[PDB]
């Protein structure tokens, strides 16, 4: 039950018939039963910082006067 | 679509000629190279070409590992006067000659960088003492990070730095570093200065080096013996071998003719003579 | 382990002179500069003077002009700071900042420093 | 057994490796997590939050509550600066201690746009117009409004809306700037000058304070993780 | 048919027009024509200023002389055009700037004159120092000799005054001024004005660098080196002389980060 | 764990291996490259570019600007050589320093065809006919036009087209020649002789120069990468 | 997610029932998430040197007079 | 000086393999080399030497042959080397058919030079049975670890 | 769905302005 | 041009719009509208003065 | 580490004689040749003379004919160059090029050389 994931290519080798081009992938297969043992995936989500930037009850509209 | 391991263009059989076309005559004023092949000037037969340019591809030309630096460290006796030697080397390909010249064949490059670490140790003092197999930490200190001042100070905690603990006797150490350049290509030659000498400023304040970008371009490596003091002194030499992989380059430049002198392009006197004696009419 | 260690003391009367030295080791890749910096009792760290790699081409700070002399002895792998006409403004700590540089600002190695006091 | 060949690097321990390994407590019943408010996913998220800048770091004002206050006055109009600041968020004493800088102190390279916000803290009756300006590097840092006005700037009017924001647009030679003081990756200059002057009626405090904040923008990023200097363990 | 020739060339940029009757075609450096920055490769966020006609026009640099004694000549771009109309003005007004060029070198003579001049274009033309004690020591003031430019020398003579160094480039001719044999100078885009044939050299150069846009004040993109491959000879004379004139035109120039003007310490 | 057996070679480090290894900076945001004009893919590409040959390497002409100039004259016709040159691009002092040779100095074996180009640099009024000839090895290197004319050659007429090119057709016993001086892999001889003579009218420089260039052809290749001698680091 | 690529056979073994003949291939599977870590493909493209050989504006036709 | 060897790569130094290869006139073969290293002390003493490493650098014909054990040549920017750590399994590298001919030649009935008549006998003389003196190159092997008080 | 290795939001070309909208004015009293 | 066939040269004819110092050195003249003329087989050169004026008609 | 080290000096008057030697080590695979080469003050390196492996079959250069004598002592693993009738044309550097050869041109080992000077 292999896990094939794609890589974000940085330095492109002069190839598109093996490397550089046609999407580069990598295989991963867990070796233990414990979730703890796994390798860190790194395929994590990002999010809206507004929960910190705009902790206000009434929506912030940049174009208008803040206090109305 | 024409790959590296492709067979080269064949030799076409061409016979005698007497026409108004002139392959033989050109004008190298145009800067352009006259593109001919044997058939253009002499009678030829048909030849199925077998040779390929396979090995001469940019990637292949740098496919070798190369000694960039030799870092020396030691582990002396506890009672000693001198401190335990721990080295710090500024990461640059220009400390050695070979790899540098190869990289100088062009103006710019991009390459994921592979480093290899070959460590070798020995005793120094005449004595029959003993040292247990030694470990070695290779800590990469990126620009700005705290450079270790002692062999046993806080810096070796490496909470964010990437280190490699090498145990002596096992296969050489190796780590991968991508293209980490701040520019859109690594710059082999930089015709310019980091500062601008303003007029409303003192010459000293506006002065800098010629050919330098950032003094600290990539950072320093720090290597230390991890094991503590041992009654018998043991010195160690860590040899670093770099193999530039996934390499691209731009704008070719004439290869270095005279020996290197400093990190710059500068040349020392007494080495300004590369070509030997040969008489014009002597084969 | 580029060991930069200052020396020279600091307890002269107003108007005298001191010789501030700095032992250097490790691997000082000559090319670049080698210099001096002062922090002062209560001010920002300020640049004193910088001398070229092995070259005796240098500069001085407006404030210290001619009253301070910075040289070197790459045979002895040392740099020197002779200071004539010490004054109440010169009372401060001095640091041998000699590494990289390329100019008069960039560094990767400093020293522990030493204090100077021009009393009167 | 399957024929194998050991390659360079084996047996070495990279502190940044990402391998699988055996578990000490097989079948450990992990307690499920709960929805704890305010979850963070990325460091930059914290970087976009405004943080008060300790501008005036005088020997008598440093390391105190006074460092964040930049005091303005009702003195007649001049062309001399109120505050100067160099764009080197991670190396300039002033910025280096704000959230941004701190996060920045864990990376080797930073890029993107930054935004400074200034809060007036005088009496309602106090009016004025200030000019905050970011001049890209490569020239003489302005010392008079005359020069500063030639660069990137916002002319701020003090009124009902108490806060003003000037964005520093990412203009740099390199795609990423060094997180240390460097000429090659210099950032420029942030300046604040009196546009008109501060005017207050009678029975009003003739001097007041302004507070500064800084924060990264959605386009900002940091790379090449590194160890910070803003902390140490002596022995 | 109509008489179109390779020797006859008429180039036009803005309000300036260059003609010629004895050319040897023209060189587009690395086949790429100079161009404006594409959103794909953009870097600074502000609206770039593109002076166009204001800066994209031929500017003639003072004329130099050629004699049997001449070893060589060199310039730096944008440096060389540091004081050429609006291009310079704009250059000094911005933190960043990228520009390409149409370099045209003019040097005519008689069918009775003989010699060859190799006008070479070297991106990042780094030149060598004059000190056997201090590497990379040439001062900015000597690195950028403006429109008057510099020359090559026939012998390397170290600078011995360590009391006050001369801090300049000592660019040995045969070493192309950078520790490499001149004969390899052809790897750079080039044309060789060979008196018997042509009378000019035109080298269109695109912006070439490690960055999309860069500080022009601090860094020179290209380098124009002219060295006599064949020495000057005329009749049975002992002292012949013919002039060389360089006219360069910035192309597709764009500048970002507008601020106060930089007054550099050139002297 | 899966039963394995370690084979010969394990733990050894080949400087020419091509293995995968762990990354020091996981998740490093690499800056994208840009279209930088003039990209190279293969060394040979540079080899096909013409490079000026330092022919006359006399003790008084070597290491100077004079080495590339081969001076002709209006002296009466003779059968004696103007310039001789042995086809050993990587070992003959003359060729060994041109682009071709240099690249060649990084390989053990070379093969393919080469082409020499000669540029006349006299006054317009100067005319002439020269003969450049490549004689395959295995006999007496010509010393008179009489012999040279028996091999491969091009009879060049000086005129409006100032440059002439003679191709050296790849004729060799082995499929690849050694990049060092060797009899078994010898290359032959390149020679230049006056076909007629140089003629100039009055008030015209009676002597002028010719410049030589060399370049590989589309069919040329190099193999077995090696370390060069054209550089060294003493201590 | 294995990468199977073909090899350019040089010295042919006396076989066409295993080696020598029927196209010899090789397998490759990436082991890391980073593109940097991969092994150098070597399946790179070549190109026209004309960008260096003929840096001229008007096409070079070998058969005709260079300067016309 | 520290002893570092240089051996001209040829199958004809030993007897066995040679005779086997001599059963024919020509051959082609991808070549596998194995390296079995074995060390010991020499002087009567109880001194110590830490596990030693060994570099095996292949110097192809024409490449700079090392003159010292610690000179520039060991940088191997283009040469293929193998750093063997003592005690681990023997070293091994693959080398393809690297011949300049269309077959390797076991016997070559001829001379490299031709003695011309307009030339001196010395100038035209060479060996009988030899092609190129340097046919494949030399290997260079050195102890990587520095001087140790016990030999 | 916005992952870690996502390209950041682009910079949109915007021209001159003279309108009743105020990006520049705010109030850091709101905490926001 | 009316010299002998063998005579060569390159001249610069330039039209500078008014409102400034009339050029006295090539350096200035080269900053305006101009044509760089090469003397050769085609003996005649033409530089156009483009109508650039404040008013629609000049006195 | 085929160590070729020349000896023999070079400071004789015009007409005398010198004995140029060369210590050889490493692995000189006998079969082939062993020789001498001169570079001269300002000329191209030129072949002097070559002697066969162990065989005393040799040749001499036209210029040096009979005035130079090259032998060997494979017991002492050395080669010798006796030179009688030294002259102003013989003033030059001499090199023991003794390896491979097979003829009078191919090499993989040279020496550091020594200078000879025939003064008068
Ligand atoms: C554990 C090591 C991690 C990181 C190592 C960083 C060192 C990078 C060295 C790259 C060298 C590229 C040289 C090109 C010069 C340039 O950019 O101008
Ligand atoms: C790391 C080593 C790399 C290359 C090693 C090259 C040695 C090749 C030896 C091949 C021997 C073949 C003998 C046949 C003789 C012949 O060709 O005439």
């Amino acid at each position: 039950g292999a896990q094939v994931s794609s890589q974000k290519v940085g330095a492109h080798e002069n190839s598109n018939r093996a490397y550089g081009g046609s999407t580069i992938n990598y295989t991963t297969i867990n070796y233990y039963r414990d979730s703890a043992s796994n390798a860190a995936s790194k395929q994590d989500f990002s999010q809206d910082p507004s929960k910190f930037t705009e902790p206000i009850k009434d929506v912030l509209i940049k174009t208008a006067p803040m206090l109305n | 679509a024409a790959t590296s391991r492709d067979a080269l263009p064949n030799t076409e059989a061409s016979g005698p000629t007497h026409s108004k076309e002139i392959p033989a005559l050109t004008a190298v004023e145009t800067g352009a190279t006259n593109p001919l092949v044997p058939s253009d000037t002499v009678q030829t037969r048909h030849v199925v070409q077998h040779r390929s340019r396979s090995e001469s591809s940019i990637e292949s030309f740098f496919a070798r590992g190369a000694c960039v630096t030799i870092m020396t460290v030691d582990n002396p006796a506890s009672t000693t006067n001198k401190d335990k030697l721990f080295a710090v080397w500024k990461i640059t390909y220009k400390d050695t000659v070979q790899l540098r010249r190869k990289l100088e064949f062009f103006t710019y490059s991009r390459f994921d960088m592979e480093l290899t670490f070959v460590v070798t140790a020995n005793f120094t003092e005449t004595n029959n003492g003993h040292a247990l197999n030694q470990v070695y930490q290779i800590m990469y200190v990126p620009p700005g990070a705290p450079v270790p001042e002692k062999w046993d100070d806080y810096t070796w905690q490496t909470s964010s730095n990437p280190s490699i603990f090498y145990t002596y006797g096992t296969a050489p150490a190796r780590i991968s570093v991508p293209y980490v350049g701040i520019s859109n290509a690594y710059s082999h030659f930089y015709d310019g200065f980091s500062k601008v000498p303003l007029k409303d400023q003192s010459a000293a304040l506006g002065d800098s080096l010629y050919g330098a970008a950032s003094l600290n371009d990539f950072g320093i490596l720090a290597v230390r013996v991890v094991n503590d003091h041992n009654p018998t002194k043991v010195t160690s030499k860590i040899r670093v071998y770099l193999k530039p992989k996934h390499i691209r380059v731009w704008c070719p430049r004439p290869p270095r003719a005279v020996a290197y002198y400093g990190p710059g392009v500068d040349y020392k006197d007494g080495t300004l003579t590369p070509l030997s004696t040969k008489d014009l009419t002597t084969y | 382990q580029v060991q930069l260690q200052e020396s020279g003391g600091g307890s002269a009367q107003t108007g005298g002179s001191l010789r501030l030295s700095c032992a250097a080791s490790g691997f000082t890749f000559s090319h670049g500069y080698m210099a001096w910096f002062r922090q002062a009792p209560e001010k920002e760290r300020e640049w004193v003077a910088c001398v070229r790699t092995s070259g005796v081409s240098a500069y001085y700070a407006d404030s210290v002009l001619g009253r301070f002399t910075i040289s070197q002895d790459n045979a002895k792998s040392t740099l020197y700071l002779q200071m004539n006409n010490l004054k109440p403004e010169d009372t401060a700590m001095y640091y041998c900042a000699a590494t990289s540089i390329s100019c008069s600002s960039g560094y990767m190695f400093w020293g522990q420093g030493t204090q100077v006091t021009v009393s009167s | 057994g399957l024929p194998v060949m050991n390659t360079p690097g084996s047996n070495q321990y990279l502190t940044a490796d990402n391998f699988q390994s055996p578990c000490a407590l097989p079948e450990f019943d992990v307690t499920p997590p709960i929805d704890i408010p305010g979850e963070v996913k990325n460091m930059m998220e914290l970087a976009e939050i405004d943080t008060m800048i300790p501008f005036d770091l005088s020997a008598t004002k440093k390391n105190t509550m006074e460092m964040y206050r930049v005091r303005l006055s009702d003195k007649p109009h001049t062309d001399d600066p109120i505050l100067c600041l160099s764009l080197s968020p991670a190396s300039d004493p002033r910025l280096s201690h704000t959230m941004l800088g701190e996060i920045l102190n864990y990376y080797t390279h930073w890029a993107g746009s930054l935004k400074f916000t200034f809060l007036f803290c005088g009496s309602m009756m106090a009016t004025g117009k200030l000019l905050v300006s970011y001049a890209p590097p490569g020239a003489d840092p302005p010392k008079k409004r005359k020069e500063a006005m030639l660069g990137t700037h916002v002319i701020w009017d003090i009124g009902l809306q108490s806060s003003c924001t000037m964005v520093v647009p990412w203009i740099s030679n390199t795609t990423y700037r060094q997180t240390i003081d460097d000429s090659f990756t210099e950032g420029g200059y942030i300046s604040v000058f009196y546009q008109t002057r501060i005017v207050v009626p009678l029975s009003t405090p003739r001097e007041m304070d302004i507070l500064g904040f800084v924060s990264a923008c959605n386009d900002f990023s940091v790379r090449l993780l590194r160890d910070t200097t803003h902390i140490e363990q002596k022995a | 048919a109509c008489g179109y020739s390779d020797r006859v060339l008429q180039l036009t940029l803005g309000n300036s027009t260059i003609t010629t009757q004895e050319a040897a075609n023209s060189v587009v450096a690395y086949g790429r024509w100079p161009e404006y920055l594409r959103d794909s490769e953009a870097n600074p966020v502000d609206q770039p200023t593109e002076p166009d006609v204001a800066a994209c026009r031929f500017y003639t640099l003072d004329t130099v002389s050629w004699t049997k004694e001449s070893r060589g000549w060199w310039w730096k771009l944008p440096d060389a055009l540091r004081d050429m109309g609006l291009f310079g003005q704009n250059m000094y007004y911005h933190y960043l700037g990228r520009s390409g060029y149409t370099v045209h070198v003019q040097c005519n003579a008689s069918k009775f004159h003989q010699g060859a001049l190799g006008v070479f274009a070297v991106p990042e033309m780094c030149l060598a120092g004059d000190s056997n004690t201090t590497t990379m020591h040439t001062s900015y003031q000597n690195a950028n000799p403006g429109e008057k430019g510099g020359t090559f020398t026939g012998t390397f003579t170290p600078d011995n005054n360590q009391t006050s160094p001369a801090r300049r480039f000592c660019p040995v001719d045969y070493l192309l001024g950078n520790g490499t044999l001149l004969g390899n100078a052809f790897v750079f885009p080039h044309q060789i004005i060979n008196l018997r044939t042509n009378n000019c050299a035109t080298l269109v150069l695109p912006y070439v660098n490690s960055l999309s846009i860069d500080s022009m004040v601090k860094h020179n993109n290209w380098g124009i080196a002219i060295l006599p491959l064949a020495p000057l000879n005329f009749a049975s004379e002992s002292s012949p002389e013919i002039p060389i004139t360089l006219t360069i035109a910035p192309m597709c120039c764009e500048f970002n980060g507008l601020r106060n003007i930089t007054l550099p310490r050139l002297q």
